[PDB]
RNA sequence: UUUAAAAAUUUUAAAAUAAUU
């Protein structure tokens, strides 16, 4: 899915896109390698199910790398998400895929 | 050969539990399997780890090989302790053939 | 309201009757236990009535 | 995003593990083999989970 | 690319797979010799490149 | 919590329980190196005095 | 106008289908007694859901 | 030789071991794209396959 | 051993095909390797699908 | 040339057989039920329902 | 230290939630004696020392 | 295997469903018997030899 | 480091955890 | 308590993957192993 | 005297992916 993702001012594709449409992650985070299997689902429901099981190690990374905030989220805490998925391109795969 | 690959890795799967004895229980040579987070001594690698989990601030757990450890030996004692499971056999014994 | 008083005789009438091990443990093993660790304390009792 | 669970017991098997059901997803084949004898096949008629109109 | 990584560890069975790398793999061999008996001298190694077209 | 929730191991013989979870802290000696210290402390106050 | 809209709406608000992966599994069975919705150690005041939704 | 010199971030994220990101992701884009098919048989070249 | 297979053979004719091919080694090699399984397993479907892959 | 059996046997008279309630294994799951009706009855069994 | 080497009761506050779970209230209640007992106590094989 | 290959009766667990679901169980409500019995009325590893 | 439990979000002492 | 971990360890050593701490990793190795003088203090020396 | 069952309909018309006759 890497050979096939940028051709001509050139446009690429995060690999966030992939994982929207269907792809399972190996080791995003920090976690253990080979967590996920493919049975997750496609678009958002995929996504929740995956973003959940991992949640508490997804903030404590996103702390531990600089990005933290005064703004007690009921999701992920005091870290920024806002700032980092930014960032990292997670929205953009995001918003891309769906296009 | 595959045969001896697949049997390793069923065993691998299915061999999850040291045995079953009978005998009564004991601190020492009871069979005893000891956390460490704290001193207390189990008696089941199920028991020991709904311990070591029961430890770990159950609102924080997040994915883990240890997480999916845990879940495969509880799977596993169920299959194992069902009762048609336990008693029987594909092939044919000598006595039954008679 | 009687929902709710019910529902509180319920929890107290099933926390009065709860299989636990612990008062029958504390009457017949524990002070066995005490006398068996006793004498070989560094430090030997020091009680009061 | 706001809901969150919790994972507390392994269901009971749903089919035996010694009898194969698809070539390919064995004991060698870790996941897809634990998802298909902890789930079990399908057999039933589930379609249209909202589907209303 | 994928190859490259070598054998994996299986968080199930707690063991790297017996998969043989690529030097066990005659469909390559024969793909990389095809390719070089019929380019011969040539530079260009690719026999034919597939195209839009 | 400890006095509701309280349970023992399987089946339990209570005599083989004991019979090897109290052997090692009577194998180990020590109560007995104690006394002599006591001699000593009231040798040690009858001299002084 | 039998069948309150209550179901449609929603419905039609909200894309939450069977992925293709789960068609071969037995997903009906878990579904129905697999995820429940009383949280292990009983009510909590948050989970509750008012019998109108 | 040559494919690991080129993308060995990306055999490790894949593969299991590095965490993965998108920066590694799009410069192994990068490397599929700024690539030759003689490159190809060149690396094919240097497998030493068995007999 | 009452469910062995009993349907008619399938040897003069599929030897006549391997032979008028050229393809005699691969058919024997086939049905020799083939003989070697009396037990419905996965090693037995694994192999099933390994040859017609 | 006799075989025992756990339950009573009685023979149908009818090759077409349509569902009636008059056996001992109906009778049975009827008792079994009215004597779970009568242990749910009281309150004082399970008083915080 | 050495009682909980020697002493065979074995706390698990497990039985406070499966007895607690099965409590019959309604939902459309804004007090719950269930949960608010769990919340008081906590049972959690933490500290019982 | 033969008394299932020669008798004329059939299993299906569907009758069962049936009759449940016409019990009236309320939506705001901790305990469900029509539900209950229907989860704990599967057998494990799916045999009903 | 501390994490809370009701929202996940990381301290750094027990005092502020509390 | 419930502690966390941040940061700085990354060997495992025995799948070669890097974690996101050492008590991570301790915790991580271990289920592979499990799975597969002041008078005061004179006084009470005492 | 308070609570609650809520509807499981279709064959859903077109455009993309995959499997088949
Ligand atoms: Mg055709
Ligand atoms: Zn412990
Ligand atoms: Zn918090
Ligand atoms: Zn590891």
């Amino acid at each position: 899915c890497c050979a096939f993702s940028r051709q001509r001012g050139y446009l690429q594709y995060p690999m966030w896109s992939f994982v929207y449409w269907g792809l399972p992650l190996v080791k995003v985070f920090g976690s253990d390698p080979w967590i996920f299997s493919w049975y997750m689902p496609t678009g958002d429901l995929g996504m929740y199910s995956w973003i959940s099981l991992i949640r508490p190690l997804m903030t404590r990374w996103m702390v531990a790398n600089g990005y933290v905030t005064d703004k007690c989220s009921p999701v992920f805490g005091n870290a920024d998400y806002r700032k980092c998925f930014n960032e990292l391109k997670l929205y953009q795969g995001y918003y891309m895929a769906q296009l | 050969p595959m045969s001896t690959r697949i049997a390793e890795a069923t065993s691998a799967i299915v061999s999850k539990h040291p045995a079953r004895v009978g005998l009564p229980p004991t601190a020492s040579s009871g069979h005893g399997y000891q956390c460490h987070v704290c001193s207390a001594v189990l008696f089941s690698p199920l028991d020991l780890d709904a311990h070591v989990a029961s430890h770990g601030l159950h609102g924080n757990m997040t994915l883990t090989s240890s997480e999916i450890q845990r879940h495969i030996t509880e799977f596993i004692s169920s299959w194992q302790n069902h009762p048609i499971v336990q008693v029987s056999a594909d092939v044919e014994n000598r006595k039954t053939a008679q | 309201t009687q929902s709710l008083v019910s529902s509180m005789r319920g929890t107290l009438g099933k926390l009065k009757l709860i299989k636990s091990m612990t008062p029958m443990y504390l009457q017949q093993l524990a002070p066995v236990e005490l006398a068996v660790i006793a004498p070989m304390l560094p430090f030997p009792p020091f009680q009061v009535p | 995003l706001l809901v969150k669970w919790r994972m507390c017991e392994a269901r009971e098997p749903s089919v035996d593990l010694r009898l194969p059901l698809c070539a390919g997803i064995d004991p060698l084949n870790s996941d897809p083999f634990l998802k298909m004898v902890s789930v079990g096949p399908m057999l039933q008629s589930t379609r249209k989970y909202f589907a209303q109109t | 690319v994928a190859e490259a990584g070598g054998s994996l560890y299986d968080p199930v069975l707690q063991k790297y797979d017996e998969i043989p790398g690529l030097s066990h793999n005659c469909p390559l061999w024969c793909f990389r010799e095809i390719c070089r008996h019929i380019s011969g001298p040539l530079p260009d190694r690719a026999p034919y490149l597939y195209l839009s077209a | 919590v400890a006095l509701l929730s309280g349970k023992y191991p399987p089946d339990l013989v209570t005599n083989v329980w004991y019979a090897d979870a109290i052997y090692p802290m009577y194998a180990d000696t020590e109560v007995f190196s104690n006394l002599q210290r006591d001699v000593i402390t009231c040798e040690a106050v009858q001299t002084l005095v | 106008m039998l069948q309150d809209v209550n179901t449609v709406q929603l419905a039609r608000v909200v894309n939450l289908a069977v992925p293709d992966t789960w068609m071969s599994l037995d997903f009906d069975t878990m579904f129905k007694h697999h995820v429940k919705l009383l949280p292990k150690d009983g009510r909590h005041l948050n989970t509750d859901i008012p019998p109108r939704m | 030789s040559m494919i690991l010199t080129q993308f060995g971030p990306f055999i490790e994220s894949i593969s299991g071991i590095t965490d993965q990101s998108n920066d590694v992701f799009e410069n192994a884009a990068k490397a599929f794209s700024m690539f030759t098919r003689s490159d190809v048989y060149k690396a094919l070249d240097e497998i030493p396959f068995s007999e | 051993t009452k469910y062995a297979r009993s349907a008619p053979s399938n040897d003069k004719k599929a030897r006549e095909l391997g032979e008028k091919y050229g393809l005699s080694s691969v058919v024997s090699e086939l049905r020799r390797r083939t003989k070697t399984y009396s037990k419905h397993d996965f090693t037995s479907v694994r192999y099933i699908r390994d040859a017609m892959a | 040339e006799v075989l025992l059996l756990p339950i009573d046997h009685q023979p149908a008279n009818v090759t077409t057989p349509t569902l009636d309630f008059t056996n001992e294994l109906t009778n049975w799951r009827a008792r079994v039920c009215e004597l779970m009706k009568n242990l749910v009855d009281n309150q004082r069994y399970q008083p915080g329902w | 230290v050495l009682l909980q080497r020697i002493s065979p009761l074995q706390i698990d506050p497990t039985i406070i939630s499966n007895t607690m779970s099965t409590v019959s209230e309604s939902t459309t209640q804004t007090l719950s004696p269930a949960s608010s007992i769990l919340g008081k106590l906590r049972p959690s094989n933490s500290d019982f020392s």
